[PDB]
């Protein structure tokens, strides 16, 4: 797969990088919020209910 | 007072009453013959609103209110504790807006530009004239007018709006509401390009008139140019007041029903109105 | 009676190809044919379409938001076009039921497809931002193209994603109807008593009017100087001609205070962004701050008590 | 080529980018492993 | 803040308004200020800096960098007019109009003014004149418009003043801007398309009369119109709107 | 077969950018469709199996 | 293909390929969505019904 | 019938083909949709009846 | 003879029409097969 | 006798059409396999 | 009736042909839809009762 | 004269009209067959 | 676009390699899910 | 490589400074998280 540098012969790196940055940030936000949304997977809720700290 | 280049633009002529009369300038503003009339009425019209407060006794700033007469009194004797105050304060402001608009034409003529600005305002006022002496009287009395109280801020919807239900379903109002968006969505681009060409990237040249087309053409795919917007902006904005005030007229003695039910007239269409399925049928 | 509406003499020819300083001509090719009606009204050039990366990005997500809502609506329509035609603008795409509330476990029928459909319109509107932005960057314009556009998006976002999360429910977002949205806007006022005493809405009430009212005059001032060279506005800041000189004083003589060509366009976007900026924080207060404007307006003496 | 980069320049840039990607992915793998141990989602 | 004000009625809710009261007024000061770039500081009839200037001061003069390699303009710099304002102050006393002393139309007062522009017949960003004569217009032609050739030019006073030969067309806007009406005297007069109102078959000039046709300002280049004349023609042409208000 | 020929007539850059947008949107759509259904909402079944709710 | 091959002369290949690709993807998506809308052919549901997944 | 071929001498082919394609596809779509609404002819519903899948 | 507006020749129009008719006959044949299959499966008369 | 908007040759059009038909046949073959699989799994007739 | 050929001398054949095609199709769809709407001559409807396919 | 705005000749108009009438007769014949078939199947009189 | 036969050859080879890699990952993922929970 | 015109040495120095700042900030964050977790763990 070493031949994959041709895409860098194709794409200006700055714009690819900024798109990637926005992409990664928004995705991490979305996954985190879907997580925290679920009552099952909500580390705050889990800690509150387990340690009896309501 | 005068600008660094104004002086030559003041010539004492063209005035609507008589060419050379009452055309002195009071500092920056101009006061003349028609210059008096709006100043005449607006000066008192405010102060009788102050007298509106004393009839209640309230002085809390917004809590001052001016109360129109109900349907009953009309053109008759009315206690100023109820009316003949809103009825008189009608005289001041109504004369004023006509006075101010027809005032404007003299200085328009003086500087030799079109009557559009007085034409635009005179048509803008026509929305207000719809609200008193037109909509009340078309039924027969000024009771069907909102109070001229500041704290009301047009909170007459209680009986006004919902007699027609969801009132944004006036067909003209459905048209009327949409217009101000069409102006406000387009308004940015002319406020952009002439200003975005006036202000480029700090460190880039000011733009050229050839640059002007290209930005807007590659973006959405169509440029009518500068004048098309100014005309549309006049086509839009006056239509918005035109299609708003006209439907104000047809609330009285034309529509006495709930505005949603009119759209059923399309659902009334005999060809496919009664095919079972979906939401209706 | 010539109030500056129609071109009287019609002249047409080869459209300008376009002028490039830092424009990527790879994305820009082709020209379009000429429009009939607007040639009376004015210009007719329809094109060219910059098939930009963001534009392509907006191209699909808008289209998927465009198309996919259609298909779930047919599931309401029962596959009957005459049914679909009749209750067109009656079909309405609901969000998840409030039991789910914030939680994203919705079924496809019960608002699951809203979050599916709404995510794609969420992509398209934000992606169109740069398509405006980047093209100015190529031509070295101001970024006002961006900042007036974000004005809408900040309030566009709060309708769906900002205001509903602060409570923690997706019901408090807008269902996707042609008429369910309109019933919803009336419904919002009823929910929090009356929306009357909501300030930042009432502030916004002023400024949408300021948009078209002011611009009717602004154009008319330009419409006044189409004789006086109003269409060459760009250098009418630089070379102040009779277009700038005469009408502005009429604004000195009527209003006392006057202005110039450069600063007059500041009011256009700056007043306009009050249309959207004010509501975004304003619509927030009804849900997460003031559950009933009818009592809250009583605090500061604009309500009857 | 839109960009005028050389084969050597693209080689170096790609090597750097892949190094960053592998670092980030390794951190992600560690995180997912930690969560799964703490509370598996399968 | 779950319905929880800080005290009494003042909470984050009113905080937004109280923010909005201060926030608006700052912009309005800025909006008033940024409109103050032509004709400041204020003057009087005599030419003295006026007594009142106002709380809002001049913003910083930013000299713009200009395209085309023509030069630079500093706005707002010292404001200049450089145009004929030979006049008579009707009164030394404060607050009076200014009577035209000699022929005003040469000078340009009231509706007749004409501004000192640049002396460059303006080329486009591509390097060619924005306004191009039809004969010199390579490629473009009269496509679907009422060719004014064949329409007797009529004034306000109902005299046949002339007849059109060509149109000096706006190449960028692709809408006509100027109309060649060479008069019986011999001089070739241009009239902007925008100014006069043509119906299906005639060319009527409602602002000025056929006597003022005789003095319509001449052009030095039969191939390019200069900027200074543009207003100077129109300032001549549009001024008579009130002088020829009778007739 | 042999599909090299498309590239010399049809632009590369647009192909890759459009394909990237397409694939991301498609993956998100399919994932959300899965997540909306009760079965294959793997979070809920993960909760139910380990009976934590 | 005896005579069909001249079609590419009258139609510019680039544009016809773009249009065909758009049309094909839209068609596949539409048909799949229609298929799912039918309760009998909701391939998620059949899986749920068979294995007694609640 | 013999001499129809001058219609191409009359019309530009490519526009004729664009119109023909749009017409044919839209026509097929509307016919199919009406059939699909038609309970007598909704093959997806008919597939259900013969096989006792509900 | 021809009118002269697209500028096609008699031979060009002949060839194009032959190709188009061949395509039309192919498509129509497929349609006939389809209709026959449906009618056998479930007639609509 | 090219007759296009486009300036392609007979040889160029020949090659392009051959490529396109190859792609069409490949895609159609995959579609046939898919439909056969579904029909075996659950016929819709 | 014999010198109807002058009609084409008066009108451009291409525009007339466009008009005829568009008009013919709109017309035909109109009549078909009306018949399909009327219960006597919705030819789909009869086929159900004659064959008792419900 | 030949009063030609379109500029067609008598021969050109003759040929075009013959072609158009042939097409009209073909289409009308198909329509007649269709109406006859429907009337036999279910008369509307 | 002006690409050569050799350039298009190389680009297509690279693209097909990427496609095969991505498809292989997809096949592995689908197999894993089907083993974990089949949808047929 | 002509997007900003920085040298290898300039970029080296700038990156070293930025990484030093990042490590400082991250260290403070680690201390804070440790303090909170000791005070009240969220796991
Ligand atoms: C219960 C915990 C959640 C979970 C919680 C998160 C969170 C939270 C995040 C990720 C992130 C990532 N997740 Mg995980 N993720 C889960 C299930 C999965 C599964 C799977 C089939 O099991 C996969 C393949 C992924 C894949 C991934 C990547 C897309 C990404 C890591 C960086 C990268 O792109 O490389 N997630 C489970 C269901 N994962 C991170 C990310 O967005 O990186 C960009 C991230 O923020
Ligand atoms: C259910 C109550 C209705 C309502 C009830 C009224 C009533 C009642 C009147 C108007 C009037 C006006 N309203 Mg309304 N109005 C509503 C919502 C809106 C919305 C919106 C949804 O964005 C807009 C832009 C408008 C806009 C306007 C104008 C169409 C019209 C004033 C005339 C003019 O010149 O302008 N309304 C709500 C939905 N509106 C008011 C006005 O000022 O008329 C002069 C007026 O009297
Ligand atoms: C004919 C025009 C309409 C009307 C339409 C509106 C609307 C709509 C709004 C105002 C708002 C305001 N109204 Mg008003 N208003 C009317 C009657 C009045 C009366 C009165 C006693 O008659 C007064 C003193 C005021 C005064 C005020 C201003 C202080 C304020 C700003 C106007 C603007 O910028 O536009 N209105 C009539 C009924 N006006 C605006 C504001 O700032 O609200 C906060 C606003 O939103
Ligand atoms: C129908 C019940 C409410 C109402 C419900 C809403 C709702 C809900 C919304 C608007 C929204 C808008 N409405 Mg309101 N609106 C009312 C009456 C009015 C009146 C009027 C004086 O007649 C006007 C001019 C308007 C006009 C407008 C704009 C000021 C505003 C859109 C700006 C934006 O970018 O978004 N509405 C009535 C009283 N309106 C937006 C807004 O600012 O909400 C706070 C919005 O989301
Ligand atoms: C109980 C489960 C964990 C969870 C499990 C994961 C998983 C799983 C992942 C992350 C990932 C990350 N999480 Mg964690 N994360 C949760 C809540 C948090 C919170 C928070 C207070 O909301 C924060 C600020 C973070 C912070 C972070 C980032 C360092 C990182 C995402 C950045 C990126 O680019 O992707 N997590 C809870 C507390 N976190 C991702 C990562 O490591 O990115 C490299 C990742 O894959
Ligand atoms: C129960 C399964 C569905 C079915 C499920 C699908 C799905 C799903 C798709 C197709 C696709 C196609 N279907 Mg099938 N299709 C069915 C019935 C049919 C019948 C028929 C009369 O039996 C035919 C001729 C077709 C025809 C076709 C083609 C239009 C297309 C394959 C590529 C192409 O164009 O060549 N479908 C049955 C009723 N078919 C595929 C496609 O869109 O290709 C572009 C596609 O995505
Ligand atoms: C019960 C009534 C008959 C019927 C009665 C007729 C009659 C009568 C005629 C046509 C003719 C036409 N009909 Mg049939 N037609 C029926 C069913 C159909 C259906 C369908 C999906 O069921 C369609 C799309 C068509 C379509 C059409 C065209 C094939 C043709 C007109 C084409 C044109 O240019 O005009 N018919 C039903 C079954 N149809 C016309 C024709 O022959 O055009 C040449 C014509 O005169
Ligand atoms: C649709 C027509 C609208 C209109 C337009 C309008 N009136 C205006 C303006 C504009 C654009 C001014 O520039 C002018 C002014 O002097 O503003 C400071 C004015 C003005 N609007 C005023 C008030 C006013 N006009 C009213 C009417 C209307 N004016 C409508 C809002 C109202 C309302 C809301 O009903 C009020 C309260 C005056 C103080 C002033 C006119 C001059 C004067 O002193 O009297
Ligand atoms: C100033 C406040 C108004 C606002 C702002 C606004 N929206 C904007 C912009 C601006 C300044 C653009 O120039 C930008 C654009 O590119 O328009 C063509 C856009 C845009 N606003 C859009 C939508 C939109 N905004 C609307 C409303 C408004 N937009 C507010 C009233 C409406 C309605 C319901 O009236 C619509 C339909 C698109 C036309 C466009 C973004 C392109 C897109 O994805 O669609
Ligand atoms: C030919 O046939 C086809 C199908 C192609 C059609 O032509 C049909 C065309 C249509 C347009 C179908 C009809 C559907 C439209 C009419 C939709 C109309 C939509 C509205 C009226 C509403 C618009 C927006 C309303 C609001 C307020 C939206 C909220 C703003 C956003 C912030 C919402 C973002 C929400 C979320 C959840 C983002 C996060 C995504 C999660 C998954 C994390
Ligand atoms: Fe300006």
């Amino acid at each position: 797969m070493s031949k994959f540098y041709k895409i860098w012969m194709i794409f200006d790196p700055r714009r690819v990088f900024v798109a990637q940055g926005v992409f990664l940030f928004l995705l991490a936000v979305m996954i985190h919020l879907i997580l925290l949304s679920t009552p099952s997977y909500n580390w705050l809720e889990i800690s509150a209910a387990k340690y009896n700290r309501v | 007072a005068l600008l660094s280049f104004e002086r030559k633009y003041r010539v004492p002529g063209g005035t609507l009453v008589g060419g050379n009369l009452f055309d002195f300038w009071v500092g920056p503003f101009y006061v003349g013959f028609f210059g008096v009339a709006t100043f005449f009425f607006a000066a008192l019209g405010i102060i009788l609103i102050a007298w509106s407060a004393v009839l209640q006794g309230t002085w809390n700033p917004q809590l001052i209110s001016v109360y129109p007469p109900a349907l009953e009194y009309g053109l008759g004797g009315a206690p100023l504790a109820k009316g003949g105050l809103w009825q008189i304060i009608t005289i001041c402001a109504t004369g004023a807006f006509v006075s101010w608009a027809l005032r404007e034409v003299e200085i328009c003529r003086k500087l030799g530009i079109g009557y559009h600005i007085p034409f635009a305002f005179a048509f803008a006022i026509l929305a207000y004239l719809t609200l008193v002496l037109f909509r009340p009287v078309m039924m027969g009395a000024w009771g069907y007018a909102f109070p001229y109280g500041i704290w009301t801020h047009l909170d007459w919807v209680s009986n006004t709006g919902y007699t027609y239900g969801n009132f944004h379903y006036n067909p003209a109002h459905m048209i009327a509401i949409s217009f101000f968006f069409t102006n406000a969505l387009a308004l940015a681009l002319h406020g952009a390009l002439v200003l975005s060409a006036a202000n480029p990237e700090k460190g880039k040249e000011m733009r050229t008139p050839d640059h002007e087309d290209t930005f807007f053409r590659d973006l959405v795919g169509y440029s009518i140019g500068t004048l098309g917007i100014h005309r549309l902006g006049l086509l839009l904005s006056l239509s918005a007041v035109f299609f708003s005030a006209l439907c104000m007229i047809i609330t009285g003695t034309i529509w006495f029903d709930q505005w949603v039910d009119w759209w059923q007239w399309w659902v009334k269409l005999p060809w496919w109105a009664n095919i079972p399925g979906g939401i209706n049928g | 009676e010539y109030q500056n509406i129609f071109s009287q003499v019609q002249v047409r020819g080869p459209a300008d190809l376009g002028m490039t300083e830092d424009v990527n001509l790879a994305n820009r090719s082709g020209v379009g044919p000429f429009s009939t009606l607007l040639g009376w009204f004015g210009n007719a050039q329809l094109g060219p379409i910059y098939l930009g990366s963001l534009g392509v990005l907006s191209l699909f997500s808008g289209l998927m938001w465009f198309f996919t809502i259609g298909i779930w609506f047919w599931y309401q329509a029962g596959w009957n076009p005459a049914v679909f035609l009749r209750d067109l603008f009656f079909f309405s795409l609901e969000p998840p039921a409030p039991e789910y509330g914030l939680s994203f476990a919705a079924p496809l029928k019960e608002g699951g497809l809203w979050l599916i459909a709404s995510f794609f319109m969420f992509v398209a509107v934000w992606s169109w931002w740069g398509r405006t932005y980047l093209r100015a960057q190529a031509l070295g314009m101001g970024k006002h193209t961006a900042w007036a556009f974000l004005s809408a998006i900040w309030l566009w976002m709060v309708l769906g994603f900002i205001r509903p999360i602060l409570m923690g429910s997706w019901s408090e977002a807008v269902p996707y109807g042609i008429f369910s949205h309109l019933d919803w806007t009336n419904n919002f006022s009823l929910v929090h008593g009356n929306l009357f005493y909501n300030p930042f809405h009432g502030l916004s009430i002023a400024f949408l009017y300021g948009s078209a009212l002011l611009f009717a005059m602004h154009g008319a001032t330009i419409l006044a100087v189409s004789r006086f060279g109003g269409e060459r506005e760009l250098e009418q800041i630089a070379d102040r001609g009779t277009a700038a000189e005469r009408a502005a004083l009429f604004w000195r003589w009527t209003m006392g205070f006057n202005a110039t060509m450069e600063g007059i366009h500041r009011w256009a976007i700056w007043m306009a962004v009050l249309v959207t900026l004010t509501g975004g924080i304003g619509i927030l207060l009804s849900g997460t701050v003031v559950d009933n404007w009818y009592v809250w307006g009583q605090n500061h003496g604009m309500a009857p008590l | 080529g839109y960009t005028g980069l050389t084969d050597e320049q693209a080689q170096e840039l790609h090597s750097v980018y892949m190094s960053g990607l592998w670092l980030f992915s390794a951190v992600a793998i560690v995180a997912h492993l930690a969560v799964y141990i703490w509370r598996p989602w399968f | 803040m779950v319905g929880v004000t800080a005290f009494g009625n003042f909470d984050l809710a009113s905080l937004a308004i109280y923010s909005f009261w201060i926030f608006l007024a700052g912009l309005i000061y800025y909006l008033q200020t940024e409109n103050m770039r032509e004709g400041y500081p204020l003057e009087n009839e005599d030419g003295t800096p006026a007594a009142n200037q106002g709380p809002f001061p001049l913003p910083k003069p930013k000299t713009f960098i200009l395209p085309h390699g023509r030069g630079t303009l500093t706005v707002p710099g010292p404001e200049s007019e450089d145009r004929p304002i030979a006049l008579a102050r009707t009164a030394v006393s404060e607050g009076f109009p200014h009577a035209p002393t000699g022929d005003p139309m040469k000078d340009g007062v009231g509706p007749a003014s004409w501004v000192a522009r640049r002396d460059l017949p303006e080329l486009d960003g591509h390097g060619h004149n924005k306004i191009k004569p039809m004969k010199a217009a390579a490629g473009f032609h009269v496509s679907a418009g009422k060719n004014p050739i064949g329409l007797p030019v009529r004034g306000c006073d109902l005299e046949i003043a002339g007849k059109v030969v060509d149109i000096w067309v706006d190449i960028p806007e692709q809408m006509a801007r100027f109309l060649e009406v060479e008069l019986k005297d011999g001089s070739t007069r241009l009239l902007p398309m925008q100014m006069v109102k043509v119906q299906s078959n005639r060319v009527h000039v409602n602002a000025l009369s056929s006597d003022l046709f005789a003095g319509i300002p001449t052009i030095k280049s039969p191939t390019e119109v200069t900027l200074l004349e543009e207003d100077k023609i129109c300032g001549y042409v549009a001024g008579g709107l009130m002088y020829a208000a009778p007739k």
